[PDB]
């Protein structure tokens, strides 16, 4: 709370609400402009609540302080995804999973971007790389299945 | 025919001319239907 790791805004994000969390992170980034994952929390809140370009701005701040964090690129690509520039998202997903080659969720987002774009096989490699990283993400396995069925390669789907 | 002499009937077996009527016959008309949608697909994580 006060004079500590005030992850309470994280708790409200778990609740999914914004108001107290939003002002809490405002107050954080004028008391601890040290972490940026909090600013990522902000961008995320703006994302679900459709506060798009505010997400973009806070992501760009995340890009100031450590342009080495793949996840700012991930969020930028998500923004691009619901605002059309999918190719830029894809190259960002390159960039991200070059920064953190063993990151899963980037694979998922870029696979969604790909299937939006229309290149199936790249998405196949996305999902497969996810799996060889994790043989337990059964949900992504089912997503594999949906894509493969969309490609009519029934039996292995 | 003469060498036959099998079933002569003096040329006049049945199917001799008469004042015959004509038969009557049946038929109807079919209607149509339209088939509705049968898709059955599902996904899990579509959001971001």
């Amino acid at each position: 709370s006060f004079q500590g790791l005030m992850e309470l805004a994280h708790r409200e994000y778990q609740a999914g609400d914004f108001e107290a969390a939003e002002r809490h992170c405002m107050q954080l980034w004028r008391q601890e402009p040290d972490n940026t994952g909090v600013l990522l929390l902000l961008s995320s809140i703006h994302f679900e609540c459709r506060r798009l370009d505010r997400s973009a701005h806070f992501s760009t701040l995340a890009i100031k302080q450590n342009p080495l964090l793949a996840e700012a690129y991930s969020n930028l690509g998500n923004v691009y995804k619901e605002r059309g520039q999918l190719q830029e998202a894809i190259e960002h997903y390159r960039h991200a999973l070059r920064l953190k080659p063993d990151f899963i969720d980037g694979y998922i987002n870029l696979a969604a971007a790909l299937v939006a774009a229309g290149d199936m096989e790249g998405a196949v490699q996305a999902y497969v790389s996810a799996l060889q990283y994790n043989p337990d993400l059964y949900c992504v396995r089912s997503d594999l299945g949906n894509l493969l069925k969309a490609l009519g390669r029934l039996e292995e789907a | 025919w003469l060498q036959e002499f099998g079933v002569p009937h003096q040329y006049s077996s049945r199917q001799v001319a008469h004042s015959g009527a004509k038969a009557s016959v049946v038929d109807g008309t079919p209607l149509v239907a339209a088939p509705s949608l049968n898709a059955t697909t599902v996904v899990t994580t579509v959001y971001q």
